[PDB]
């Protein structure tokens, strides 16, 4: 009888990153960016969904 | 024994406003390309340059430098360290915090005496010597006067050979060193048994042969004449310390060439 593929992804013990750099990678710690608003004193504010 | 509390801590200005802007020699492009964060962690260094307390590191300054000639053993400067820090970070101040850097910056200084100490060995050589001297009989002797002249072999014999030549008091009887490992401990108040031949042309204990074997390479036409026995044995000695150099290189050219073998024949 006709198929209607479900299909999922299970992850256990993972918990999903994003990293904050710019290549979206890992060339260390202190991250590119992050680098930036080091001796600024400046200041901002995230507010995902 | 500051270079050491220098380096054992503390990781400059000059250097870091020198590499900043760029003044260097070898590699002037060095800081230019360091991350973003470096460069502006290392710019408001030598633009505003951050106070330190250099108590520590000069207190670390007089522990090396106690431990280094003999007052707190290597092992307590764990005990004297804390306990000079918490007396000066008691009555700290710029009282003490000034009167320390004196004693730092002339302890490293005023080693001087203490070079003097090891180089005319005037600590137990010739302060013990020009009193054991001054034991001795009266400078009078009766029989001859070539006592001045062994007795200032003597001292010359003290004064240079810094090695160790230690003159104890090891109790009433002061007692000649040849050297720190001390094989030849000849008794100094056992030769008033050299107060008998002092003038005359078997009685020797060894030990005042010792002596005399010790002193002789530093007499010349001193001990002087046929003035007996003194007088020849220390020639004869002298003789005998040439024969054994010549014997000496002798026996390492004769091992060198190839058992007792050489010596039989040189002994």
């Amino acid at each position: 009888v006709p198929s209607l593929t479900q299909k999922k992804f299970l992850c256990d013990r993972t918990m999903w990153r994003i990293p904050f750099s710019s290549n979206f990678m890992s060339m260390g710690a202190l991250t590119d960016l992050g680098q930036n608003m080091l001796y600024a004193n400046s200041a901002h504010a995230l507010d995902m969904t | 024994p500051a270079m050491l509390a220098a380096l054992q801590s503390q990781p400059d200005w000059a250097a870091a406003m020198d590499r900043i802007l760029a003044l260097t020699t070898r590699n002037p492009e060095a800081f230019r390309q360091q991350p973003q964060a470096n460069r502006f962690s290392a710019i408001l260094e030598a633009v505003v340059p951050s106070r330190t307390n250099p108590t520590h590191e000069k207190v670390l300054a007089i522990v090396n430098a106690l431990t280094e000639s003999k007052a707190i053993r290597k092992d307590e400067a764990g005990l004297i360290y804390n306990a000079l820090l918490e007396r000066v970070a008691r009555y700290n101040s710029t009282n003490v915090q000034a009167n320390l850097d004196r004693l730092t910056t002339d302890v490293r200084e005023a080693v001087a005496q203490r070079e003097r100490f090891m180089h005319d060995t005037n600590l137990g050589s010739q302060v013990a010597l020009n009193a054991f001297l001054s034991t001795l009989p009266a400078n009078v002797p009766r029989g001859q006067e070539d006592y001045v002249s062994f007795i200032s072999a003597l001292r010359l014999l003290v004064a240079e050979v810094p090695q160790s030549e230690v003159y104890q008091s090891g109790p009433d009887y002061f007692f000649q060193t040849s050297r720190q490992g001390l094989q030849t401990v000849n008794l100094t108040q056992a030769f008033k048994n050299l107060q008998g031949m002092w003038g005359v042309r078997s009685l020797l204990t060894p030990n005042t042969r010792l002596l005399l074997l010790l002193i002789a390479p530093f007499t010349n036409s001193s001990t002087i004449s046929r003035d007996s026995y003194l007088g020849h044995l220390i020639t004869l000695y002298r003789e005998a310390i040439g024969q054994t150099q010549v014997d000496e290189q002798t026996f390492q050219e004769i091992t060198s060439v190839s058992d007792t073998g050489s010596l039989e024949a040189t002994l």
